[PDB]
């Protein structure tokens, strides 16, 4: 009984998993460890990079670095390190007996796809591979097929809207707002309470951090008022190395960081400003549906309190007619995989596979012709 | 199925 | 190809003097002008509907002479009193002829329960009239029909005589009138009950011309008879609303009538009519264990110039160049002691 | 482990009926504001003398 | 700013233009978009097809206020049946409004409107379908001729080939006590085991079928054998004035659609075209083969 | 065990959410009805003139 | 809201045959069907309507079934024999049947100098050949 | 539109009304009026 393997790559995040599970067999971060101090040690384990989980248990002796940003590969080599990984030492099954999924973002350059595309048949001679969009995965994760999506990840922030199963391509929006810039704007603020996080692994600790201690203010001037007025709202986390720190104050300013852009300085609006956008450039007919189904997705969206800001916020901008609501389910951080899983095990998506022989005439081109 | 059937 | 007009002008035009019930009375009774226009049973205006305003000071809502059923509209059409005067006019520019109110007139003095009256010049109802035989119980809206009255109408309802002996026949409880060689007339405690009548009597009219065309003679139609069995209609429209209780209790024609008035409101006739059941649509309802429910129900000054800071630095770097001997400031206390 | 897979099972099952009665009320606004329109209509038809 | 737009009406044809206009504005298919998750595709269909009927009877004049109903049974699961609001007339019939009811009269799915199903209107059709099991659409019509028809104690001649093709007819006396139980077992007997058409004494007619389209083209050869016996006896008034000809031995004389498919079809094309958007499924939907 | 105390937390927060709205709805309905009569009763004194 | 059907099309298929006069007289058939349809006299698809293209070798125009009054067009037509074998297909893809054809065919066997038939069961005239007066 | 929508029984009536938007009764114009009498003009209007 072959099955086919769902594989979805974000920045920071690699997920796989066979087709018709509810659950993933792997999950492990993005990341591309290699050795910085002086190895003297005969006859014990050492390797020239490290990848995976396994990278980040060493972030003392390594120098990790993401082999995408912002959506975009930046080295190919790293991505099949990272690729390799995921088919031997994660699932142990061969790359070549299996059909596998792949997901990217919707907006990318012509030479994404056929790079990939040339990679995945030639290195592992997978005999049919697809390609998916991220977000309209996790909207059939959502079971419906109608409604305007926000996946937020790592890389980078997109909202598209679906109607009938269509994703509309002129309604699309695109904002380079993640959370890795987030993590990079904790450590600047974090940098005038007498903390000093310079070196990646300092930088992992500092994402641990904003995940496990920062939430969404509803009112922004109102819970400033009170943070400063009062020592209520402050936490002490404790660092790996037995030290203690106060986060305090700036639990809420750097997931704020989010709805007001200013505070970086980008010159973009808003993600809720942007996802009303991407309403408004949609019809008339279907806007009713856009303000009756909206989902969340990505990693991003996990801050508490993120749900009722949003819909404060898209609330004010629509009009008083509208009715308002969000759909956050639970598991909205393994959405798009979910989707995957749910694409790949349907009858008649057998024939939507793209052949082996076939981009033997085609050429790298085909996935354009295909998908 | 019949998304395929007039295109992509 | 503009047939929509405006059927309440009322607040537009805001140049008449209305009573206490006038901005109901007269959408209302324009409506079943429209609705006798849509049907095509009449278009050229005879004083077809007539409607009667209040009890204590007997004034009656008629149509102005020499307008359309297409063209009225609530505030075109007149009021006047029993004998014929005009009390007010309306906002129609036409001579103002009450010749044939005074029939209408005759139903008005006789029975106080009656307060809409309509006549009918449709060929169906016409030939009927003319019939020897009146409306034969052949059809089930010939039941629905009920009891009725024939009297011989000459042209003319002036003279005492006429007008008395037509008040005697009538009957006190009779709700349809049939002029023979003229027509029928419906009576109605209110509108939609009169609208109700009449529409069953142009039905009844249509399938008994048919009827008797179809065969010659009156005993191939093997008609049954409404007074054997004497049924009192009861477990008509039994109801299972949501939003209000289920009951039977309905008036006689209410539920025909809201549904071809909200069709009347759909396009744009701006009608002023209340309706008894508010209607809402609102998108299905889901219960798929798919879905999900919801989660919630200056630094710098404004004024400054570069070029002064320019010329500060190249001031300081001057006295550098020159490097002129010049000791720093001294206390006022020191300057005290020399 | 036992009591933390109860109560979420728990906090599934109440969603659903949450958002039921939501509904319900939203309904019963949209019936209540047509009423409090025809009050006004017929209010502005009694008021006049 | 501007109303809809209404076109111009005949002085006899005013309603027509009333309900096309009506058509062009609201259309009968507004299901789609976020409520076609809602409905599956069978329900969905059949919602569509009666509304599209619904529509299609009052644009032909068949319509006789809300007095009547056209019920079909849902092939999913059991005993479940569609049915129009009591209160709604044929012309702003759309496949959302449709009131989904149970057997004897109990509301199971409420539909996007408010308002109820009158039972009453339903007792006949409950009848029809304790009756029978294969029926699953029956249609109850009131033309003008037909009660001419009815009232008639001969009955419908067979002297149309219209009236050939309808074969052995059922009549059922107009009581009028409105029992509240014998009514269902004098139906019962009085359709028979197999009658396709049958014509209430002095009230209508009502026909049945296992689908939509079939009943539609048996009611439409009703309807026109109808008119034809009214004139042709209106002119005879006596057998010696016409001649009669006797079914018997007249009935001597991919795949393709079932009976009746034409038709409709037809039928659902003026409604497209004419700008209903009804949405209704084709077995052939262009008229023309496509250029090289 | 933080994370079924969490769990019970919520549990109990929308528990009480769902009697409120419940009761809430109760009312609305409750004077809507009353409402309703109201406004049949003063359409029939208009009837009655 | 689609407009109204064209009712000469065949200059835009040019892949049909063409013999004589035929390019009008194929016209003046679809204009008869759209006549019937301005008088309501028939609406629905049935073989109405035949016509003789020559004299000789006994070519004859009729209408596909299931094709309604006001949708046909001069292309849509169906050219076949005295058979009702089908010669020459036009441009509507609908299943053909010839059944209705025969006794049209009987017509045209009995008179070579008819050429046009006209078929219509409307209720006056029904009404009438049902009466025994004629 | 050019052509209004027809009823089953009232086509020929949609024509009128669709000539009688393509084409008005009142051909006389100022300039098309010349050498032409006032009682004939207001004649053929009413015919
Ligand atoms: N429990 C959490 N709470 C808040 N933020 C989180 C949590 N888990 C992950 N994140 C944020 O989400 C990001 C991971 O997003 P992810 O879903 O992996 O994006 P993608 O899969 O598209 O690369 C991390 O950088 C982190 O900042």
């Amino acid at each position: 009984d072959i099955a086919a393997l769902v594989v979805d790559n974000g920045s920071g995040m690699c997920k796989a998993g066979f087709a018709g599970d509810d659950a993933p067999r792997a999950v492990f971060p993005s990341i591309v460890g290699r050795p910085r101090h002086q190895g003297v040690m005969v006859g014990m384990g050492q390797k020239d990079s490290y990848v995976g989980d396994e990278a980040q248990s060493k972030r003392g002796i390594l120098t990790l670095k993401y082999p995408i940003e912002h959506g975009i590969v930046t080295n190919w080599d790293d991505m099949e390190k990272i690729w390799h990984h995921t088919f031997y030492n994660e699932l142990r099954v061969a790359p070549e007996e299996h059909p596998v999924l792949l997901t990217e973002a919707p907006l990318n350059p012509k030479a994404n796809r056929e790079k990939m595309t040339q990679i995945m048949f030639e290195t592992f001679n997978t005999p049919a591979m697809y390609v998916a969009i991220q977000a309209v995965l996790s909207l059939y994760a959502s079971g419906r097929t109608t409604g305007i999506v926000m996946d937020s990840g790592d890389g980078v922030t997109h909202t598209v809207p679906i109607y009938e199963g269509y994703a509309l391509p002129h309604a699309i929006l695109r904002l380079d707002l993640a959370g890795r810039d987030l993590t990079d704007y904790l450590m600047k603020i974090l940098t005038e309470r007498g903390y000093s996080f310079t070196t990646t692994a300092e930088r992992e600790i500092v994402r641990d951090i904003k995940e496990k201690l920062c939430y969404v203010a509803l009112d922004f001037e109102q819970e400033m008022a009170t943070a400063a007025s009062s020592s209520s709202l402050e936490k002490s986390y404790e660092l790996p190395d037995g030290q203690v720190i106060t986060i305090g104050n700036e639990r809420f300013r750097c997931p704020e960081a989010l709805f007001q852009p200013s505070f970086l300085g980008m010159e973009s609006c808003g993600i809720h400003e942007t996802t009303f956008n991407s309403i408004m450039k949609c019809d008339v007919d279907i806007r009713k549906d856009l303000y009756a189904n909206t989902v969340l997705s990505g990693g991003t969206t996990m801050y508490p309190g993120i749900a009722d800001r949003m819909q404060k916020e898209i609330t004010a901008l629509a009009p008083s007619t509208m009715k308002i609501k969000i759909i956050a389910p639970p598991e909205r951080k393994y959405s798009v995989w979910i989707g995957g899983s749910i694409l790949a095990s349907l009858s008649t998506f057998q024939q939507m596979w793209i052949s082996k022989q076939e981009y033997d005439e085609s050429g790298p081109s085909i996935v354009h012709r295909k998908c | 199925q019949e998304q395929f059937k007039k295109g992509k | 190809f503009s047939m929509m007009t405006p059927i309440n002008d009322l607040h537009t035009a805001d140049s008449l003097n209305l009573a206490k019930g006038e901005r109901l009375m007269r959408c209302k009774i324009s409506s079943v002008y429209r609705l006798l226009d849509l049907y095509g049973w009449a278009q050229l205006s005879d004083t077809y509907v007539t409607l009667r305003v209040s009890k204590e000071q007997d004034h009656f809502l008629i149509s102005p002479k020499g307008v359309s059923c297409s063209e009225v509209t609530a505030s075109s059409l007149i009021k006047v009193n029993i004998l014929g005067e005009v009390v007010e006019k309306g906002s129609s520019c036409f001579p103002v002829d009450t010749t044939g109110f005074c029939l209408h007139s005759a139903i008005y003095a006789a029975r106080p329960d009656v307060r809409c009256i309509i006549h009918l010049h449709t060929p169906a109802t016409a030939a009927v009239s003319a019939m020897k035989w009146g409306l034969l119980p052949v059809s089930h809206n010939a039941l629905l029909v009920g009891d009725m009255a024939y009297f011989d109408f000459n042209g003319e309802m002036e003279q005492e005589a006429d007008r008395i002996n037509l008040q005697k026949c009538l009957g006190p409880t009779c709700k349809i009138l049939v002029l023979r060689n003229h027509g029928v007339v419906a009576l109605g405690d209110t509108v939609e009950e009169a609208f109700y009548k009449v529409f069953h009597l142009q039905a009844a009219c249509e399938i008994q011309v048919s009827a008797l065309s179809s065969a010659g003679g009156v005993e191939n139609l093997i008609l049954l008879e409404q007074e054997k069995h004497r049924p009192h209609e009861v477990g008509s429209v039994q109801w299972a609303g949501s939003t209000f209780g289920p009951m039977q209790k309905s008036r006689l024609g209410e539920h025909e009538f809201e549904a071809l008035m909200r069709m009347l409101d759909n396009l744009g006739y701006r009608t002023g009519y209340p309706y008894r059941y508010p209607l809402v649509q609102e998108k299905t309802k889901h219960k798929s264990e798919v879905e999900i429910p919801a989660t919630v129900t200056q630094f710098v000054p404004l004024y400054t110039d570069p070029q002064e800071v320019l010329d500060m630095r190249n001031k300081i770097r001057e006295q550098n160049r020159q490097d002129v001997k010049s000791a720093g400031p001294q206390s006022q206390l020191l300057a005290s002691v020399i | 482990e036992t009591r933390a897979e109860f109560a979420e099972r728990s906090v599934a099952k109440l969603e659903k009926t949450i958002d039921d009665l939501e509904d319900k009320l939203k309904c019963t606004k949209e019936e209540h504001l047509c009423t409090q329109r025809m009050l006004d209509q017929t209010l502005l038809d009694l008021n006049e003398m | 700013t501007n109303v809809p737009n209404v076109y111009p009406a005949a002085p006899q044809g005013g309603m027509a233009a009333l309900n096309m206009s009506l058509g062009m504005v609201t259309p009968v298919n507004d299901l789609r978009g976020s409520d076609s998750i809602a409905y599956d595709k069978g329900e969905k269909l059949l919602r569509c097809k009666l509304a599209a009927l619904y529509r299609l009877a009052d644009l032909f004049g068949w319509s006789h206020l809300i007095y009547n109903h056209i019920t079909t049974r849902v092939s999913s699961e059991q005993e479940h049946f569609l049915i129009v609001p009591f209160g709604l007339l044929y012309s702003e019939v759309t496949a959302s409004s449709l009131v989904k009811i149970n057997l004897q009269g109990d509301v199971v799915d409420r539909g996007s409107t408010n308002l109820g199903v009158n039972q009453a209107g339903f007792t006949l059709h409950s009848a029809v379908y304790a009756a029978r099991p294969d029926v699953k659409c029956v249609v109850h019509i009131h033309t003008p001729a037909g009660a001419a028809v009815s009232a008639m104690k001969c009955g419908l001649l067979p002297i149309s080939p219209e009236a050939l093709s309808l074969g052995e007819v059922a009549y059922h006396d107009y009581h009028g006590i409105l029992v509240d139980e014998e009514e269902k077992v004098l139906i019962q007997k009085n359709l028979g085991p197999k009658s396709k058409v049958l014509i209430l004494r002095n009230h209508g007619l009502v026909s049945v079928g296992e689908s939509v389209e079939e009943a539609f083209y048996y009611i439409h050869n009703l309807v026109v054998a109808c008119e034809i016996q009214v004139r042709t006896l209106a002119s005879a008034g006596g057998p010696d004035n016409l001649v009669l000809l006797d079914p018997g031995k007249y009935k001597a004389k991919p795949p393709a659609w079932q009976i009746g498919e034409q038709e409709f079809e037809a039928l659902m094309r003026m409604l497209d075209n004419l700008g209903y958007r009804t949405g209704y499924p084709y077995r052939y939907p262009a008229l023309r083969e496509k250029s090289k | 065990e933080t994370r079924a105390e969490f769990a019970e937390r919520s549990v109990t927060k929308l528990e009480k959410s769902i009697d409120d709205l419940e009761e809430k709805v109760a009312h609305a309905k409750e004077e809507n009805l009353s409402m309703h009569q109201m406004l049949d009763q003063t359409l029939l004194e208009l009837n009655n003139m």
